[PDB]
């Protein structure tokens, strides 16, 4: 369905960062690759086409490549204005159309990194009386500001009914976000436990709660 | 200058229909393939539909085949997208894009519109 | 400390909206008023000076006035690109400096309005064992996306230890946010109850929880 | 063209000190009063300090008086802000602004920099 990119990467000003994108025999091996750059609340913009050709108005520090079934986009001399989300893209013969990557959020560091604090909350008694069971997984005090969340009922993945907020800068210049799962009181009592796992730059933390 | 303007986004009910428009300016539309790209809040880009300059070849994303239809009118400089049997998972912003080539064979999109929002409730 | 502005306002495209700003004998009555416009993640920009004069490059639909101890900024023919945060400002003789307003967030409507759902969570048992007591007040499914939150310990206002996230658009195109209050287990057991009140376009909803 | 560039923002410890700089270009700095404006994450604008073109009059916000000091060097086209005894409530973005007038008597700020971030831990 998608090409595999890392969800987030970062570097210090003046450094050189690279973004990966890996595909299959159906896409990248037989079709050229394009790269798009998107800033918050604006449309994406082409920054590289035909594997390694730059549109007019794109600095020479941008560079692309392709090797086998994977591609890469290199950025030298990192500047603050390079902070954006980068997508790869190529034609796919199995899908008969364009396949995109998941997107990589790039941050230019300006403060020390920090691992998130995670707290998980079972349903409250007032909402259980209104025939509701919503769980909250609070994520705070992390940098850079990108995370990925996954829920589990007992040990099976849950996708329906999940919402996660866009990370927000707080008064100490670190980020915070929240993820909530809307359940019915039967589903909640149906299982032995529920879990919330948070991923931050590849590292993982998990928590669990149970009906009391 | 080259410009793409979309219109038609609205909030509708599940199972309904809606028709989007994209008016092109500053170039000859009959020389270029066109496509639609959508993005749900907080998520990535997704390929919806594409068409070649003559309108003889059309392709679709797997999530919208048999439901959506793409068309164009080169004399009126307009591209359309007919959406039927809408579901909550169709809530997103829809972009109108233009390819450098006259055929829909690549993922090279040189120009993007600003987008229109569709809400399914 | 500040001039009084409404926290949020909205209108439909083509409509005419006005923003208020009220002051005192120390500022607005004896000193002229300036208006600034700020889009997300960018610096504020002057759009009106000397009560009612427009900088070059500001459409004629913008208009300002002053009467007594209050001022107003009128915008006719609302367009999508007018969605921003607007601040008033004036010199103040009691402060010997510039006083700003609180800021008014303006939204151009594109979907029906909706009142927020509020759920309040007491501390979880796992975090109480690590000598922690954090409360969460989940706010979801509201439009437009601006809210104000206030906490209370029993019946007294609490300001220290409060963080609130910037509202985030979710999969149904409505907004969500979270507010958390960090306490020690003594403070939590010290009081009879805690409360979380949410304000949305002038309307209010409140919830309460207690140690069990 | 008129441009204001700030520098010096960093992450420091509570009780420490830090010095910010603002370099001006495209105009004669000696004809204009200057000031600093700060904004904490998710909150509003706050007046920090101002100075007239000759440097003979200075004013301060109530939260930073006796702690912060403003200065300027017209020949070097630079404005400074000395911050001492920092506290967590000083964590914000700091803007360098320029007034149309030569004296610090109004809230009219015609030009704004892009800002520098300070973190107190
Ligand atoms: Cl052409
Ligand atoms: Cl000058
Ligand atoms: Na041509
Ligand atoms: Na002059």
């Amino acid at each position: 369905s998608v090409l595999t990119q890392p969800p987030s990467t970062s570097g210090t000003p003046g450094q050189r960062v690279t973004i990966s994108c890996s595909g299959s025999s159906s896409n990248i091996e037989t079709n050229t690759v394009n790269w798009y750059q998107q800033l918050p609340g604006t449309a994406p913009k082409l920054v590289m086409h035909t594997n390694n050709q730059r549109p007019s108005g794109v600095p020479d520090r941008f560079s692309g490549s392709r090797s086998g079934t994977s591609a890469s986009l290199a950025i030298g001399g990192l500047q603050s204005e390079d902070e954006a989300d980068y997508f790869c893209a190529a034609w796919d013969d199995n899908l008969n159309g364009v396949i995109f990557g998941g997107g990589t959020k790039l941050t230019v560091l300006g403060q020390p990194k920090a691992a998130p604090s995670v707290t998980l909350f079972p349903p409250s008694s007032e909402e259980l009386q209104a025939n509701k069971a919503t769980l909250v997984c609070l994520i705070s005090d992390f940098y850079p500001g990108a995370v990925t969340v996954a829920w589990k009922a007992d040990s099976s993945p849950v996708k329906a009914g999940v919402e996660t907020t866009t990370p927000s800068k707080q008064s100490n210049n670190k980020y915070a976000a929240s993820s909530y799962l809307s359940l019915t009181p039967e589903q909640w009592k149906s299982h032995k436990s529920y879990s919330c796992q948070v991923t931050h730059e590849g590292s993982t933390v998990e928590k669990t709660v149970a009906p009391t | 200058q080259v410009q793409l303007v979309e219109s038609g986004g609205a909030a509708v009910q599940t199972g309904g229909s809606l028709r989007l428009s994209c008016v092109a300016s500053g170039f000859d539309l009959s020389n270029h393939a066109m496509a639609w790209v959508r993005q749900s809040p907080g998520k990535g880009l997704e390929y919806i539909s594409g068409i070649n300059n003559g309108g003889t070849t059309t392709t679709y994303g797997d999530s919208v085949k048999d439901r959506f239809t793409i068309s164009r009118d080169n004399a009126k400089s307009t591209v359309y997208l007919q959406m039927n049997r809408l579901e909550a998972d169709d809530t997103a912003v829809y972009y109108c894009v233009k390819s450098s080539y006259s055929d829909i064979v690549s993922a090279r999109f040189d120009s993007w519109g600003k987008g229109t929002q569709v809400t399914v409730s």
